């Protein structure tokens, strides 16, 4: 429970630091952002469980 | 005790959301 | 003395209207080129 | 798409005055670094509070915000539960990124132009409907939040009452004040001491009541603009142009900008001592109290007591005739406070009361905030500039007070720039006097 | 033709950092002055002179640093490294406060080398030489408040020490002792200061806001002439401006800039005789009638007497630490103090 | 428009440059450091180490009194520390 | 080896981190050092 | 403080607040870039 | 009559008035010559003014022992504060003018109409056909008196504590003023010093620079300055060697060229800086005041080694200590 949560919380910053420096470069080189609309797709639906996840998953650890 | 870590790699963050453009050169 | 307050307000009334009627009379119109 | 050949690169965000999508972007991902920081400085506060001592003592600004709307705290401002102060604050974080990702979408792969890609949000601005209505939009979202505050308060728990009979404490208000005759009196009365106009305030149920108010007479007008267009002189009288409204909105936000200053420098209710410091004369006051508390106990008769200059060491008279306490405080005789007021009699500080009546928590009132008045420096050294280091403190009205004249300055230097544009725009001239047709030379010599 | 013409020829050449026979002086000193500067700084201190830290190795910041001045036993000493004092030795000389008399002297000669300069490349330029003359208002001041001031008092001590809080309490100082805020040149020199600050804002205002459309675009930074022809803004224009706003305008850009020239560097003239007279403590302290009738009647009080009280109490709080040879000794019954405070 | 120096932009820019003072820049930089941290400053410029402003219980200023005999006075000011 | 290569841009954004950083040592020295009040 | 779980992110949360000046500087590493346009 | 109302307003905003009284103007002319008129009356015959409310006049007018230098028009008293003194708040103007109610009259007229006198400065302009801004410059000196002669008085919590209006009266507020704020040790006022220290330094600059590099037209024994008609078309400068002359002083490209950026700098410069020594008093208005290193170095035992920031908080506290020498009661001085 515990280590699930700073495992959940955890990744949620790498994925945030990751989603961040991404979305930024993927509208920016026109290179594609159509199979890159798929990553950041994923990475912001993910996001949302994820902070759904410490979300109610908070409430058990603190 | 030594957070500097943090810093440092959201502070590289910044200039290199747009180095990686000048590479894929496009947008900027 | 009270006599003197209601003067100043009155005097002080007039020159406020006189200002706002002032810009309200379309000033923008009053320049040079486009208006 | 944009570059030099639209305007310097200094002056790079005007180039998006006619390009509405990428002109949302900005105001989309802008709004998220005010959520970000509402929601990451919270928690920064949080990191560093600490629950038995005062706010005011550690650099505080977010949590007395949150304090007040009763969260977190009870009886006397004591802190009880952290928790909605966390929530509170990671919840703005998270919303920041919401935001911020339509803001960087909006402005760099969306639409650059809206108009065509919906005509419901493209907009001209010379268009005064789409503007009337837009503006419309937002005084309901404004107005609905105004009535946000008056359920929190009368519904979901309440506010922090520093006058709370008990003596401070999170109150229910259950009686808001509709009167408009009272409400709207406020506006009536004088800025100067004393009658203080809106920063006299000093109740919640006028603070609530009022509230409600604005909320109806806000979306009131929210609806009426949805549904009209400005009349003639209201056209023949502002100018219509993308930065001539922003003008009008940067005047205004200065305004608000100084009352907010003198708000939470003078103010004592929506703004309570007990999370902030204690406000400029209610320190001042408190030195009075402090020492004709003190000598009285020596065996001093402060009611007959002569100072230096035979006015009167402890208690002395106001102009208009009510008894106020003596020394340089005799300027802050406009000074009420919960702490003080039970000392108060109808014709002001009763030598009966002082005499036999001051309490312990008030003798200990007045030292704390005696020692804790809003003196000090910038590299943060509470006290008078010739005091020593030791005491690292400045209260938080200080510091809310100068950084928000600042800004509310620069503003009014906005204000009038972003005007003086728009009206040389406008007619047109902004750029430079037509070296052909230079006006001046087609008039006559004033000589 | 002959090495002096070749040295000449060199020296002369248009390199990108101008050179010139003046260089041989000012680059020289220039450089010494703010090296010993940026050196005392960091690392010298002012104990063994003014028992006070001075320097960034001693805990002090940008604000509280500086190259103090020497003791006051040294007098009007040159305080040469190689001198009676210090006796060649180097970190001696450091102690005694060489390294004021070091930047003081130096930097002087500095400020004769780029005037000189100034002259030099004028000349070669062939422009007139009113950036010259100008200059010697700075001079001016330099001289009489860094080496004239301190010649008329006991020492260099006196002087001003080179630091910025060291220099506020050489003002903080000279209101309290010399009460020089009402000295008739000093309030000259701020009108000077003042009144050209004013003129080069207002002046680079009226331009800016009355200039021609030389373009399409709305940085009107582009659309210049760095080739003269037409006035790049209108002068007709501003001169009906002010003339209808404030009721006097100019209306000869010759005159206008002189004048520009003039209102601070006369200023500034006026300021350093003030000072010139400050040395030999020649002072503009009282007015006699004002004083006459405070004695003989209690009830008089002007916002002056008011301020001399000030000046009291800030030598009589101040003069201890301020002027340890002295050694002071003031009984806390001895001090001068309202009530309360 | 021009002289003969070579246009700080390109050298900035070249590698051969950083190349050499990514050297030489920080070589500097550690050399200032050790002269502080080695405590050879202090002894450079006379400057009171933390526990050098007085003797352990004097608490009297070494102020030097008279021109002359300075040196000679600072030297016996050093004597009293320790 | 002349001739611009090392993009300015970064030049400048680099030697600029560079100076916040040593400028922002000393306003850390200041709560600490001997210039404190502790 | 930080409730007893997070307060692994205690450092983190230091850095937060000062993010938001980050962007204002950013815009001109862009700028520079693109070489003032 | 085209309209008696329609011609009216044509001619207070007529550009062919030899002032130009414009909408500004009509709030400006009556408060500013109700400030001026009073202010001279005062100045000369106004009686003492119970200044610091403890029944201790200070007499600062001509006629009653004050020269120019000394004599000054004194703030209301702190009996009073912030509380608003008409003259129809007196029972007599004798208890008016010993309260000093003229001050209270004269600061809000001239502070009101000092602001029109903006406003006017963008009207006239626009009537004009050029760029506005200027007012903007006039942001800065007025920002100031406001400062000055407001904020600080509201911060503070009364008008006697506002600058008085005379010479010797500035060096008390002064004086004061740095006692219990040590302004010259706040960043605010540093940057005011810079701006008009630098801006008497580049009106230097240019004045010299220009009138240097002037185009000559004129004989050997006549006014340099004939050399220019009003009116005229060329420039009366050589720009170019004025650049070329400068940029050798210093280097090149650490010189101006552009005229258009050289005149904004020279505006910019004293603005900018004037506009932040305004805000430092808008802000030590409110106790946020400069640094206070008092005892920071300190050595290995503890001894407290002074700096010149520690002399300077002995020439404080002599200012302190000795201001206002009969109005405090109490220890700590919070008012
Ligand atoms: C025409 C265009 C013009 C453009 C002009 C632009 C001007 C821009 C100005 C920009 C910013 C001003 C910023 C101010 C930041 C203030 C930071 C600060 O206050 O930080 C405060 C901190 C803390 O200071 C520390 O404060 C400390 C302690 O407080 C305490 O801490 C203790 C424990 O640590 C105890 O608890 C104690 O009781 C408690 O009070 C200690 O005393 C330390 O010893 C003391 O050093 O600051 C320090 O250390 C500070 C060392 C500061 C040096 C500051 C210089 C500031 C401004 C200079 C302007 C120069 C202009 C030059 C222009 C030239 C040409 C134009
Ligand atoms: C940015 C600025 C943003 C401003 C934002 C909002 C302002 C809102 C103002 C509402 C004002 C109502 C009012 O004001 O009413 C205003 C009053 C009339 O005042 C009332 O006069 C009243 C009393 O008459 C009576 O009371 C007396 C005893 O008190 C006696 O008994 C007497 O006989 C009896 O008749 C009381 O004294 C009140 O306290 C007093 O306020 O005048 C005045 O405000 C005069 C105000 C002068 C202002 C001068 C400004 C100068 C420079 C400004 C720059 C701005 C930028
Ligand atoms: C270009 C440059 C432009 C510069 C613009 C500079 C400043 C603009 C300032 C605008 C201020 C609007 C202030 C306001 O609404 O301000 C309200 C405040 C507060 O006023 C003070 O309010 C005080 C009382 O608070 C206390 O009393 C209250 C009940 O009365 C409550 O109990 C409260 O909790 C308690 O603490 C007293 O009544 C004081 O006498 C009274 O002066 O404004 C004051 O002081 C105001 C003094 C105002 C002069 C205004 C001129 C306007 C034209
Ligand atoms: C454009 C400007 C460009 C300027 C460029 C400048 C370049 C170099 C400047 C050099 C300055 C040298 C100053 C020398 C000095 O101060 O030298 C000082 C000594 C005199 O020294 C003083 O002597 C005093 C004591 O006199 C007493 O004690 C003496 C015995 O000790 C005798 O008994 C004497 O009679 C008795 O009165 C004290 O000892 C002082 O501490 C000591 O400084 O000689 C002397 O000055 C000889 C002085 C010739 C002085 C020329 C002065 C010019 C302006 C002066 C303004 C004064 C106000
Ligand atoms: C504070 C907010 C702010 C915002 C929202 C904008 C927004 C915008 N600006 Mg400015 N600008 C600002 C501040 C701001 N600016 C400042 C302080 C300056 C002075 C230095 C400028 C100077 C300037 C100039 C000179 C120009 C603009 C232009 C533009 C538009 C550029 C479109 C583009 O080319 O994308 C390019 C964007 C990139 C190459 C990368 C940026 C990625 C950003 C969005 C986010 C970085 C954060 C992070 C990594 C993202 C995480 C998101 C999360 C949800 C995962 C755009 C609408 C241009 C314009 O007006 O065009 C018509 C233009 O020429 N701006
Ligand atoms: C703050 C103001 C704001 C405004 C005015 C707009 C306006 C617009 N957006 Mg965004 N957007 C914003 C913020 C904003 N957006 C943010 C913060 C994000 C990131 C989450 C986005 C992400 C986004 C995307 C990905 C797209 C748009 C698109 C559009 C355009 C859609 C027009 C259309 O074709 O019909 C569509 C009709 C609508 C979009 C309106 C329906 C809105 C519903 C779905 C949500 C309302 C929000 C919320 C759930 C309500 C509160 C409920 C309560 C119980 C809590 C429109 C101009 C689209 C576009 O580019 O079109 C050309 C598009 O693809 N926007
Ligand atoms: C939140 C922003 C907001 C904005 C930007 C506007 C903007 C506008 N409204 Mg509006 N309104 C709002 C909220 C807002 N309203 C609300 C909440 C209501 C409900 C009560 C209304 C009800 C309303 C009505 C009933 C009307 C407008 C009208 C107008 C237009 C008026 C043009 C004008 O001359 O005004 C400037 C105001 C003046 C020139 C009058 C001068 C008044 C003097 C006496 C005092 C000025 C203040 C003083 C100097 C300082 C403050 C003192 C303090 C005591 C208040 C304008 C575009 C008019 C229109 O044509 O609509 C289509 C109209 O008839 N509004
Ligand atoms: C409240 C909203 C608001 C908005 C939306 C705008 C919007 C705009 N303004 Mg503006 N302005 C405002 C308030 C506002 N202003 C205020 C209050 C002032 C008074 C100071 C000004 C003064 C002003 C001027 C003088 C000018 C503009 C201009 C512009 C346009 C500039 C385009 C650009 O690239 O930005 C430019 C942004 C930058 C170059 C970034 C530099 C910012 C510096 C000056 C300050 C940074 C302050 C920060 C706190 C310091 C931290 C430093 C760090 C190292 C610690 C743009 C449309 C320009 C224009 O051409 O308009 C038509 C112009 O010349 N504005
Ligand atoms: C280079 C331009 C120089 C201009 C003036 C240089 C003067 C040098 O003057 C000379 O300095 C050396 C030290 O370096 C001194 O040498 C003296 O100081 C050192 C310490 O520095 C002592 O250890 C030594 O015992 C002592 O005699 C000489 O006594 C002095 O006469
Ligand atoms: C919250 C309270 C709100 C209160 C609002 C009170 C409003 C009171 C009056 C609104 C009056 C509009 O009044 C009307 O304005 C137009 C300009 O637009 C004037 O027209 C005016 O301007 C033109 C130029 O444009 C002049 O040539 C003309 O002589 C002049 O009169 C009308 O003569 C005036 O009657
Ligand atoms: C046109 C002469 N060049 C020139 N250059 C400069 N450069 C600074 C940096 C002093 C503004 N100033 C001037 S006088 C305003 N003139
Ligand atoms: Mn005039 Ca500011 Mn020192 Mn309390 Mn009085
Ligand atoms: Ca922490
Ligand atoms: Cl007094
Ligand atoms: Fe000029």
């Amino acid at each position: 429970m515990t280590i699930l949560f700073q495992l959940a919380l955890a990744a949620l910053v790498i994925l945030s630091f990751v989603m961040v420096i991404g979305v930024p470069v993927a509208y920016a080189s026109p290179q594609d952002w159509d199979r890159s609309k798929q990553l950041i797709f994923l990475g912001s639906g993910l996001w949302i469980a994820l902070v759904l996840v410490v979300g109610v998953l908070n409430f058990f650890v603190v | 005790i030594a957070q500097l870590t943090m810093i440092a790699m959201i502070g590289i963050a910044g200039p290199m959301i747009i180095f990686l453009l000048a590479v894929r050169r496009g947008n900027l | 003395m009270e006599t003197l307050k209601i003067t100043v307000y009155i005097v002080v009334t007039f020159f406020v209207l006189l200002f706002v009627f002032g810009f309200l009379s379309g000033d923008p119109a009053r320049n040079p080129k486009r208006k | 798409d944009q570059e030099s050949s639209g305007f310097a690169w200094w002056a790079g965000n005007a180039r998006l005055i006619n390009l509405s999508g990428k002109l949302l972007g900005a105001h989309v991902a802008h709004a998220g670094l005010i959520v970000f920081w509402a929601g990451a400085m919270t928690l920064f506060e949080l990191a560093h509070f600490i629950p038995e001592k005062p706010m005011y003592e550690q650099g505080l600004i977010l949590i007395p915000h949150i304090a007040t709307l009763g969260w977190g705290v009870g009886p006397g401002g004591e802190v009880v539960d952290t928790f909605p102060f966390f929530v509170v604050g990671v919840v703005h974080l998270i919303s920041s990124a919401v935001l911020g990702f339509g803001g960087v979408y909006h402005a760099i792969r969306g639409p650059e132009t809206l108009e065509e890609y919906s005509s419901f949000f493209g907009y001209d601005w010379k268009d005064k409907n789409k503007m009337t209505t837009i503006l419309g939009f937002h005084l309901i979202v404004l107005g609905i939040g105004a009535l946000l505050l008056v359920a929190k308060a009368m519904f979901f728990g309440g506010l922090y009452d520093t006058w709370a009979p008990g003596g401070g404490d999170v109150r229910v208000i259950t009686n808001p004040t509709l009167d408009p005759r009272v409400i709207f009196g406020y506006l009536l009365k004088s800025p100067f001491g004393g009658e203080g106009w809106i920063v006299s305030v000093n109740n919640l149920e006028d603070v609530v009541g009022g509230h409600i108010w604005i909320g109806l007479i806000c979306i009131a007008g929210g609806i009426w603009h949805i549904l009209t267009t400005p009349f003639g002189w209201a056209r023949r009288a502002f100018i219509w142009s993308g930065e001539a409204y922003l003008s009008y909105s940067l005047g205004a936000l200065s305004m608000m900008g100084f009352i907010a200053t003198c708000f939470v420098w003078f103010n004592n209710t929506v703004y309570p001592s007990e999370f902030y410091g204690p406000t400029g004369p209610e320190a001042s006051q408190a030195q009075a109290m402090t020492f004709l508390i003190r000598d009285q106990k020596l065996g001093a008769n402060v009611g007959s007591a002569q100072g230096p200059t035979g006015l009167g060491k402890y208690l002395m008279r106001s102009p208009t005739g009510e008894i106020i306490f003596g020394g340089e405080t005799m300027r802050f005789w406009d000074f009420r406070g919960p702490w003080l007021e039970p000392l108060r009699g109808p014709n002001g500080l009763d030598l009966n009361k002082i005499k036999n009546d001051i309490q312990p928590w008030q003798e200990r009132r007045a030292a704390e905030y005696m020692t804790h008045a809003p003196l000090g420096s910038l590299n943060s050294v509470g006290g008078v500039a010739t005091e020593i280091n030791s005491v690292n403190f400045v209260s938080p009205r200080s510091w809310l007070a100068t950084s928000h004249f600042v800004l509310a300055f620069f503003f009014l230097v906005g204000h009038l720039w972003h005007a003086g544009r728009a009206r040389a725009a406008a007619a047109g001239f902004e750029k430079g006097i037509d070296r052909e047709s230079e006006p001046v030379l087609s008039m006559p010599s004033l000589d | 033709r002959g090495w002096f013409d070749i040295l000449d020829d060199w020296l002369k050449r248009d390199r990108f950092v101008f050179v010139g026979w003046s260089g041989i002086l000012l680059f020289p000193c220039a450089y010494l002055a703010l090296g010993g500067w940026l050196t005392g700084t960091t690392f010298v201190t002012s104990w063994y002179t003014h028992g006070l830290a001075s320097s960034y190795l001693e805990g002090c910041n940008f604000l509280t640093v500086a190259v103090s001045t020497p003791a006051n036993s040294m007098g009007h000493s040159l305080l040469l490294l190689w001198g009676p004092e210090a006796q060649g030795d180097f970190t001696r000389w450091c102690q005694l406060g060489g390294l004021w008399t070091f930047i003081a002297l130096h930097g002087a000669f500095g400020l004769i080398g780029f005037m000189l300069r100034q002259f030099e490349i004028a000349r070669l330029v062939g422009v007139r030489p009113y950036n010259a003359i100008a200059f010697s208002a700075p001079i001016a001041v330099f001289v009489s408040v860094f080496l004239i001031y301190p010649l008329g008092q006991s020492s260099w001590f006196f002087a001003p020490s080179f630091g910025v809080a060291a220099i506020f309490r050489f003002l903080l100082f000279f209101q309290g002792f010399h009460n020089w805020t009402l000295n008739p040149f000093h309030m000259m020199g701020v009108a000077g200061v003042l009144g050209g600050a004013l003129l080069c804002a207002i002046h680079g205002a009226t331009v800016e806001n009355t200039l021609f459309q030389d373009g399409e675009g709305a940085s009107t930074f582009r659309a210049f002439n760095p080739t003269q022809a037409e006035e790049t803004y209108s002068m007709v224009t501003a001169n009906r401006f002010w003339s209808q706003i404030f009721g006097i305008a100019f209306s000869n850009k010759r005159w206008l800039h002189f004048f520009m020239l003039f209102v601070p560097v006369t200023g500034l003239w006026m300021s350093a005789i003030g000072v010139v007279g400050l040395a030999l403590n020649l002072r503009s302290y009282d007015f006699i009638s004002q004083e006459i009738r405070a004695a003989e009647d209690p009830e008089f009080e002007t916002f002056y007497t008011k301020n001399l009280l000030l000046n009291e109490g800030i030598r009589a709080w101040m003069a201890p630490q301020d002027q340890p040879h002295e050694n002071f000794v003031f009984p806390e019954e001895v001090l001068p103090r309202g009530n309360a405070l | 428009g021009t002289t003969g120096e070579r246009p700080f932009s390109d050298i900035i820019t070249s590698v051969r440059y950083w190349v050499i003072h990514s050297i030489t820049i920080p070589a500097l930089f550690i050399a200032g450091w050790l002269f502080v941290s080695t405590g050879l400053a202090y002894d450079v410029f006379g400057t009171p180490r933390p526990d050098s402003y007085y003797a352990q219980e004097q608490r009297s200023i070494p102020l030097v009194t008279d021109r002359f005999e300075a040196k000679q006075q600072v030297e016996t000011f050093l004597e009293q520390l320790k | 080896s002349e001739g611009g290569r090392i993009p300015l841009w970064i030049v400048a954004t680099v030697a600029g981190m560079g100076v916040i950083v040593i400028v922002g040592l000393f306003f850390y020295g200041a709560y600490a050092g001997l210039g404190s009040s502790l | 403080k930080l409730p007893e779980a997070y307060a692994i992110f205690d450092p983190l949360v230091d850095v937060l607040p000062v993010i938001p000046v980050l962007f204002l500087a950013l815009a001109f590493v862009w700028q520079a870039a693109v070489g003032f346009r | 009559s085209a309209n008696l109302w329609e011609r009216f307003c044509n001619w207070v905003t007529s550009t062919d008035n030899r002032l130009y009284v414009g909408w500004f103007g009509v709030i400006m002319i009556p408060t500013l010559l109700a400030a001026t008129i009073c202010f001279v009356i005062a100045f000369i015959a106004a009686p003492p003014v119970d200044i610091d409310g403890i029944r201790e006049p200070v007499s600062g007018s001509l006629l009653y022992g004050n020269n120019i230098i000394t004599g000054a028009v004194v703030p209301s008293s702190n009996a009073i504060g912030l509380h608003f003194y008409p003259i129809w708040e007196a029972a007599s103007l004798d208890e008016w003018l010993y309260n000093g109610g003229p001050y209270q009259l004269i600061i809000f007229h001239f502070l009101l109409g000092a602001s029109c006198y903006m406003g006017r400065q963008w009207e006239l302009s626009y009537r004009l056909g050029m760029r506005p801004w200027i007012c903007v410059a006039y942001s800065a000196p007025l920002a100031s008196a406001f400062a000055v002669f407001l904020i600080y008085p509201i911060g503070q919590g009364s008008f006697s504590d506002g600058m008085p209006l005379g010479i010797s009266g500035t060096f008390n507020f002064m004086i004061v003023f740095q006692a219990e704020h040590n302004i010259l040790m706040h960043p605010f006022h540093q940057l005011g010093v810079a701006g008009v220290f630098g801006g008497a330094l580049f009106c230097a600059m240019h004045g010299s620079l220009v009138t240097s590099s002037l185009i000559r037209e004129t004989t050997e024994t006549e006014s340099a300055n004939y050399g220019y008609k009003f009116g005229q078309e060329e420039e009366t400068y050589n720009i170019v060697a004025a650049h070329g002359y400068f940029g050798r002083l210093i280097f090149q490209y650490a010189s101006f060229n552009n005229s258009r950026s050289l005149h904004f700098f020279l505006a910019a410069w004293p603005v900018v800086g004037v506009w932040f020594t305004a805000l430092g008093i808008s802000t030590m208005a409110f106790n946020l005041n400069g640094f206070n290193f008092n005892h920071s170095v300190i050595d290995a035992k503890g001894n407290v080694i002074n700096t010149w920031a520690d002399i300077i908080n002995r020439a404080n506290l002599g200012m302190e200590v000795m201001h206002e020498r009969n109005a405090h009661n109490f220890p700590l001085d919070l008012a």
